[PDB]
């Protein structure tokens, strides 16, 4: 009776973690970049804070609109790959970055990433230092995805809205942890105000 | 080839599918896996450890320690010590334990609650406390007596300084758990008299969660 | 992969297709089925049931009881008692039954339909009245001779209170099912002279209905 | 035909992908496969192959043999012959040799690193060099007593003329190797004083690298 308490039924589902635009001609802002962490939807991150170690494969499906047939690149770049600074950067050419050729109406791209982990699990929590920085470790590096027209102009200007929806695969997870009372201040560090423990009551009774 | 019909479904993004995805790198070797202490294989294996309840949860004192402290000894016995409605969900006094906050992420969810006391005193004191808990269509309780006269446990602090109850029907007015001085806190005249007890809120055991849903806790 | 081609017919939203479809929340796990007393696995279980018929449905009373109250006891032998068409579909007397009403939602259907005649009168009361069937052909029968010269039956209301007829061919002129005083109702000086009698149609353990319709009750 | 429905990631060119694929021409009869010497069916056995460390790379003779060329002969004790960090990649002594050039390829990997020092002087020549690792966390020594008192391997020329060392943990402040006067080139008066040593690194048989990246010496 209690089938769906799983975690692969509580943490995998997918969930639209990114969203933003890019157009297709005119510097920064043609392209989408999103470094990949599970620390950017704030119902997402309380799930993944309750376990300390995580393993799990990656599905994403972008959700892409526009406002010619138009063909987007997405393009992802492992940990160690090379980043582009330019919508024309050689970078968006290098074979080791496996990208995606989507044109619009057909379904939507999907893209699936392993455990590409140094380590052997994911961690929601670092107690330690890089030397340095506090609470950031390489390990739980995942990645980033660059988007971006593949088209070279259009007369008319186009901006291109892209959603991504991440669905953790194959979740494992070790070292159980409580859920986390106060709000979020910042999406890198952990650092909280002072919050009750529970609303009040009048009396005891 | 072979005919093919498409039916309606097809090209669409359901966002709860599982379908089988085309990887990414797939000549991409994984990290074999390692063992590590404490593989979570179930949710309920959390909400299965016990939790302190913090039942003192009075407007001047939710961002201290006292939350948790059930003042005892200091002490009319015509009120009750405490008393506090018995369901997890939507119960300021369970609503966030690690028992609470696991059945807020699901919509259904029945089993039944299990309650520890722990008297936090001194060795030397000694007393009994009437826990009386009323069923969910029955009243609260107005005094001992009538508390007496119904499902209730006399526990010896003396004797046992811990006291386990497990709650039936706990499932979504629901059961108040009180608690009365049948006896006042005796003591000698080196130990303090003023004491204090804690609750521990666990699963007992079964606690099937059916329609997960999104916690009303985070904005 | 494999060479596949789309026959016509791909991508269409037919409306009464039976493909599997994808299930929006796979993870979530159904109720268990429980026993309900009660379960219905097809419709003629409901048609197969006796209702009572509004034979008495004159301009005057078809908002009340006395619908379904055929008046016997007061009188003249020349005129029968009542008389009704018998096909279900498109007859006001058996058009709104439980019969009736499943029948509308078919186009075609076939079977025997099962008259029952319940006498509500006083224990004390006797007599004779004869019920004539007539063939779909034949001609509505103009007096009593006529219809004792046919398919009929001589029904002793003193003797049993109830009379079964299964009347066959009943499927899409149809026939004719009437009632004759042969007796007049015999009554001591204490028993009340006015009787009533009640009919009861359902099927007759067959009723094949092949082409389900739109009801034309509702707009 | 058979009902399908289209997933996402349908017509879609993922770059990366294994399907197979429709042959321009399949008529084509390819020449037969023939025997070549020299198959490669890995590139760890390309990396397996030892081959010569420019460890005198200094700013003047990098253009030149003498980057490959450790002078030794011509001379104070005091100071090392010569000392560089292990890490095959991001180091400048081993960053371009068989086994560097196919470890830039990869951004994770985990092996062991053989070196071997090869004596190229005279016959008659004889003495010792001490050649001592320092561990990754362990700082360089600054004397040849500090050097002593930890990994070392005194290695007597006259002897022999090549010593060969297997360094472990080299994966991913890596660990050190240095080398020291523990004994001066003793010579006849008819051989040459000063002499020359090569190095030759390579995979100590594993290696496993695990992801394919893009080298960062082509523009």
């Amino acid at each position: 009776s209690r089938s769906e308490s799983t975690i692969e039924n509580f943490m995998g589902r997918a969930a639209c973690v990114f969203m933003d635009q890019y157009k297709i001609n005119g510097s920064t802002d043609r392209f989408a970049v999103w470094t990949i962490n599970i620390r950017e939807m704030a119902q997402l991150r309380r799930k993944c804070e309750m376990f300390t170690y995580m393993r799990f494969d990656i599905e994403m499906t972008m959700v892409i609109t526009s406002c010619p047939v138009l063909t987007h690149q997405i393009m992802y770049v492992p940990p160690g790959g090379p980043i582009p600074a330019k919508v024309d950067g050689y970078e968006w050419q290098t074979s080791t970055n496996p990208s995606v050729f989507w044109t619009e109406g057909n379904a939507p791209p999907r893209i699936s990433i392993p455990f590409i982990s140094v380590g052997n699990a994911y961690s929601s929590f670092y107690d330690g230092w890089s030397h340095g920085t506090y609470g950031y470790t390489t390990l739980n590096a995942m990645g980033k995805l660059y988007i971006r027209h593949v088209n070279r102009s259009s007369p008319h200007q186009i901006t291109s809205t892209i959603r991504v929806y991440f669905k953790p695969k194959h979740i494992k997870a070790w070292v159980p942890r409580p859920p986390r009372l106060c709000p979020y201040i910042n999406k890198r560090d952990v650092n909280f105000v002072v919050t009750e423990i529970t609303d009040s009551r009048t009396s005891i009774t | 080839g072979v005919p093919v019909l498409n039916t309606p479904g097809s090209n669409q993004f359901l966002t709860s599918d599982d379908y089988q995805s085309p990887s990414a790198m797939p000549q991409f070797d994984e990290t074999p896996e390692m063992h590590i202490p404490g593989e979570v294989r179930n949710l309920m294996e959390i909400a299965e450890v016990d939790s302190v309840v913090p039942v003192n949860n009075v407007t001047g004192k939710t961002k201290s320690m006292d939350a948790y402290q059930i003042p005892v000894g200091t002490t009319d016995k015509t009120k009750p010590i405490f008393s506090f409605q018995m369901d997890p969900g939507y119960s300021s006094v369970l609503k966030r334990t690690l028992l609470g906050e696991m059945l807020n992420y699901y919509a259904h969810w029945s089993g039944s609650v299990k309650l520890t006391f722990l008297f936090c005193g001194s060795a030397m004191a000694t007393g009994k406390l009437l826990i009386s808990y009323s069923p969910p269509g029955a009243s609260v309780p107005t005094s001992r007596k009538d508390a007496m006269l119904g499902t209730h446990i006399v526990w010896d602090i003396g004797l046992q300084s811990s006291c386990v109850l497990c709650v039936p029907w706990i499932s979504q007015s629901a059961g108040y758990i009180t608690c009365w001085y049948q006896t006042n806190i005796v003591v000698p005249p080196g130990a303090p008299t003023s004491c204090d007890v804690l609750c521990f809120a666990s699963a007992c055991n079964d606690f099937s969660v059916r329609l997960l849903r999104d916690t009303p806790f985070m904005a």
